[PDB]
């Protein structure tokens, strides 16, 4: 192997980030009780909903 | 009545379905445990260099 | 052989998986036809006035369109499955040239089941529409009976190729 | 033994699949409450039940 | 009365007996746990090669 | 003798290995026939009208095509095993001329 | 229903079977150690030159 | 034996490379949870999976 560059681990660190990121974007919805917390989740979901809230 | 129907409409759009979201949460709790497992194995992957005539 | 049998298992599962999309679409064709038969039975009774059979007819015309929408819209991997044109289609179910299983799926449109234009404005025609929708339940039963018996070949095939 | 083909494991994997199959086809009957969900379960039980539903 | 009898007839054909099906569910839940155990043991079982004058 | 006995030992394993493919293929012929018996038991009941026994028959035809598919398809090393052509095939299980075991499999 | 069946279809193609892949992972894991052992001994092999009338 | 080129070690090296190539192709699938991480795994399966994701 290359001793200097554990790419088996660097890819695994990177794919773990995608996973624990997606987990925090899920956990937000269970803690808050809402699907669109942030307009990044659904721009039309947010925009429509604020007219229905109104 | 229009309020109950437009509440039912906004709850369609914006409240979490806690049923569905606990599927998507638990996929990710497992993938994080599995990603930490692969990353833990991957840091120990290049331990194979050291026996090598050194 | 091992590499080929693993593609044959993958293709027999790609076959089961396609079949389930067709079979599960005809499950709502049944549920639409169970409703068209119940609507036709209700509209057949001559205690209904004219306005109250055209009120039934609005749901029968909409549900017949929904059977044609199930038919032209259900797809697997962009191929339509129950429009009548999923015929002569083959699964490569082994390691060698042409070790087929065949998938054929008769048309499940409102035309293909004879429920295009169920007319329920009288006892005579609304009974004609009961007859048509009970034949269409019998046709969707017979087609789902083929797609089911076929999934049972493939579960035995996958149990065998593995 | 052979290092290249853990057939003890490959057979155990094949049998694990046969068992998670039977599990997912049982769990379907409990979440839905029906014994024939798909005509693959019983072609006569389907065809007869649709006549009794009718 | 014919409706109550033919309802009872269809329910005999097609509703899950939840009593029975939870027997057959729990067989497969144990067999899956035992199969995952045997697969997990089987993957480690060829660790025996490595002492072998290596 | 040793070189010969080691090919004999390997030929008895090529023999066991071939048998396990056939003995495995017939393990699903049981799953299919256990199903065909049970289907035929259901279709014997005179509560089934014609449309329900053709709904049984669709599977009893599809499954019998499957028993023929298992038989004409299960092979080892490009030879069919259970089509009834695996008759009079001899394994050489020793060092000397014609120390045979015979593999002989009826049509399935 | 179509969404569920085509999720099942795309999963049967694209998701890692974590059982079947851990079989293949663990073959390669033992082969790497066996190959590092065989390489560690290969670099010792020609030490036999040195006793040779030198 | 030649002192100048240890061919037994160059084979063992060239087989060690092929082994830890396969090992990284496994570790990638476990850590990500996808079988087809890249088009080199199944061009037909990447293509069909995108039409099914779509």
């Amino acid at each position: 192997m290359v001793v200097q560059h554990n790419l088996t681990a660097m890819n695994a660190n990177r794919q773990l980030g995608i996973t624990t990121g997606a987990q925090a974007k899920s956990s937000e919805k269970l803690s808050s009780g809402y699907k669109i917390n942030r307009a990044a989740d659904d721009a039309a979901g947010l925009t429509i909903s604020e007219k229905m809230r109104s | 009545n229009i309020s109950e129907n437009t509440s039912s409409a906004e709850s369609r759009i914006r409240d979490t379905d806690m049923a569905e979201e606990m599927v998507e949460y638990s996929k990710n709790n497992i993938l994080a445990q599995a990603g930490q497992s692969m990353l833990a194995q991957a840091n120990q992957s290049t331990q194979g260099v050291l026996s090598l005539l050194q | 052989q091992v590499r080929g049998l693993n593609k044959a298992s993958d293709n027999a599962q790609d076959g089961v998986s396609l079949i389930q999309v067709a079979e599960g679409a005809l499950s709502e064709t049944h549920s639409i036809l169970q409703r068209m038969n119940e609507l036709a039975t209700q509209a057949a009774n001559d205690t209904n006035t004219t306005s109250d059979r055209t009120a039934v007819q609005q749901e029968i015309n909409q549900l017949a369109s929904e059977i044609t929408r199930i038919a032209s819209t259900t797809q697997f991997n962009t191929m339509n499955l129950i429009d009548g044109n999923f015929t002569s289609k083959k699964l490569q179910v082994g390691s060698l040239c042409g070790q087929a299983i065949t998938i054929d799926i008769s048309d499940m449109s409102a035309t293909g089941l004879g429920v295009s234009g169920l007319v329920v404005s009288s006892f005579s025609a609304a009974g004609k529409a009961m007859s048509a929708a009970q034949d269409a339940i019998s046709y969707v039963s017979s087609m789902r009976s083929k797609l089911g018996a076929l999934q049972n070949r493939l579960e035995h095939t996958i149990s065998n190729l593995d």
